[PDB]
């Protein structure tokens, strides 16, 4: 029903700048209260700022002189701008409309932002071939491995999202090198393993790198 | 600012029962509190406001209450999808804030995992680094136990585990651990084993393979 | 209805609550000096 | 801003004759145009000063003509070195602008394509996407038309094509086209064919192969 398309997110080095934004599918951003909230793993969640329907502004003391909010009526798009972050600010920021006494009614899906002087790195993907043994049954598990990238997260998809059931994915994990690593697995019926070959589609959006790898039984008795 | 406190730090109830959640604050709110739900990888959803004003899209199973810095939410006839973290939101002043959060878990039954091993692939060795992963999927509870044995020696310090999240439909966990090796250590060592203990298993299960299997 | 909000909101005071949210009555006094005779002055200047 | 129009769309003629390149502007000027040459992938070169003044590094075969709003370029005794595209830019004021370009082609004689179709490689089929490649070589006219047929059903609209510039040595052209489909769709039909229509042939020539032929 009611949807808000988000944009922005990505890596920035300290001392830099970035402009974030999100848009409205149907709702009038110009005529309702709008606010940002930033959510960080292991640290919690916080309230950032807001614009009142009269255009007035109001912030949280933690980002004064460093954050600013506004709203462009020409494109019905809320905007957000950044000055001189801190490592603590590492978090996922969200756009959401609230009304009156601050029920945060409808939400966007959120977009991560990462700060570091470390540069971007493309991911590497290693597919996994199912064993001959797992084909002895109704269903079998097919998966792949993605690692040696920076930064998190990495979106994954199998057969361009055509399938829906049996897909399990793992959260990313820090390498001692500073990179991350993750994995995925999809469950499928046994009959088409020798007939249908399933291909995983990977998205490392912050580097905007895509890698596509196949999964085939091949032969493991060796 | 004003701080909120949530109890319990963890709540786990079985389906069909009635769960209860209570929140406390340093200074009163005068019945302006609110509850939000957020499943993992999803956006938060509004549930109930003030003492008892439930949201539009929420079923009657949800009900809260309270006044004077002590506030309680109770949910009847728990259903599997209801697993999530929950959040109370403050109204007393500017700035706003909201509490640490509460995670609720369902208990249905105990079931054994499925254990698999996967050898390092050719691209890994070409890169000069090899790694070994063992996968434990579809088990209950979260607290599964797994060990790695290298040439009959316990190499407890060179492996890293990874945890999934609760599948709502099935109510089972899954676990992955990775053994990381250097090329020379990989070639020098030959026999690789993993030992797993789980409550859903009648007996501990051990899986192993030889490097010579390629 | 949905996205159709009634423009006002009630305060709904409760007595036992804390002081910060308790009702208060405010009076604002304004002084205006137009190019016109003054109509407000101070009383106390009398002596016997 | 003043806009130019170069005419005709393309120029196709044999060497040794006279060339005629016409240009029109939105707004009337007086001797405020010029000409620029470019052999593809090179540096554009300045041709003609004003309407009729020729640069010193440029032989006598060229001649430019201009008016209030109509302007035409003339070159005589066409030679192979002349095969290139031709551009108009305004040395008047607006501030300055340019034109859309026109290509000159040197004509010797008609030659039919060399057509060979090649099946997808093993790596492509392994990746889940299949494609079919048809190659046309050493043909003139450039207006060689290529179409794909699968099980004798026309599917020419599943391709993206590019054609090389003129071959200086052979006065001909070569074309690259690819017909690509998913592996399941590629398995749906049985025979794949490509149709080529050309002037040098008394009729279009078609080559084909069966999927089962590997």
């Amino acid at each position: 029903e009611v949807q808000l398309v988000e944009s922005g997110g990505g890596l920035v080095q300290p001392g830099g700048s970035l402009r974030l934004s999100c848009a409205a599918s149907e709702i009038t951003v110009s005529r309702n209260y709008m606010s940002w909230v930033r959510q960080a793993p292991g640290k919690g969640l916080e309230w950032v700022s807001v614009i009142y329907s009269g255009g007035s502004t109001f912030y949280a003391d933690s980002v004064k002189g460093r954050f600013t909010i506004s709203r462009d009526n020409s494109r019905n798009t809320l905007y957000l701008q950044m000055n001189s972050l801190r490592a603590d600010d590492t978090a996922v920021y969200y756009c959401a409309r609230d009304y009156g006494d601050f029920y945060f009614d409808y939400w966007g899906q959120g977009t991560l932002v990462t700060v570091s002087s470390a540069s971007t790195k493309g991911p590497s993907v290693f597919p996994l071939a199912p064993s001959s043994k797992s084909t002895s049954g109704g269903t079998a598990a097919l998966g792949c491995l993605v690692k040696d990238y920076f930064p998190e997260p990495v979106t994954v998809s199998w057969n361009s999202g055509a399938l829906t059931s049996g897909v399990h994915t793992f959260p990313a994990v820090l390498q001692s090198s500073g990179l991350y690593s993750l994995s995925s697995v999809v469950t499928v019926p046994s009959s088409s393993l020798g007939t249908q070959t399933y291909i995983c589609n990977v998205n490392h959006k912050p580097s905007n790198t895509k890698v596509d790898k196949r999964v085939e039984p091949k032969s493991c008795d060796k | 600012e004003i701080v909120l406190t949530q109890s319990p730090g963890t709540l786990s109830l079985s389906p069909g029962e009635r769960a209860t959640l209570s929140c406390r604050a340093s200074q009163s709110i005068s019945s302006y509190l609110a509850w939000y739900q957020q499943k993992p990888g999803q956006a938060p959803r509004l549930l109930i406001y003030g003492a008892s004003s439930r949201a539009t899209g929420i079923p009657d199973r949800f009900s809260g209450s309270g006044s004077e810095t002590d506030f309680t939410l109770t949910i009847s006839r728990l259903e599997p999808e209801d697993f999530a973290v929950y959040f109370c939101q403050q109204y007393g002043s500017s700035p706003r804030t909201f509490g640490q959060g509460t995670k609720l878990e369902i208990k249905r039954t105990v079931a054994a995992p499925s254990v698999f091993i996967f050898p390092p692939s050719d691209e890994q060795l070409k890169s000069g680094t090899a790694s070994v992963v063992c996968l434990l999927n579809n088990f209950y509870p979260r607290e599964a136990k797994v060990q790695w044995k290298v040439d009959n020696a316990l190499q407890s310090g060179n492996s890293q585990e990874s945890v999934t999240e609760q599948d709502s439909k099935d109510s089972t966990y899954s676990l992955s651990s990775t053994l990381t090796l250097s090329k020379a250590d990989y070639e020098k060592h030959k026999v690789y084993a993993c030992e797993v203990t789980h409550q859903g298993l009648s007996s501990p299960v051990t899986k192993s393979f030889n490097r010579g299997e390629c | 209805g949905f996205n159709c909000y009634f423009p006002l909101q009630s305060y709904g005071f409760q007595p036992t609550n804390g002081v910060g949210y308790q009702p208060y009555r405010v009076v604002v006094l304004s002084f205006e000096l137009l190019h016109a005779p003054a109509t407000v002055c101070g009383p106390k200047k009398s002596t016997n």
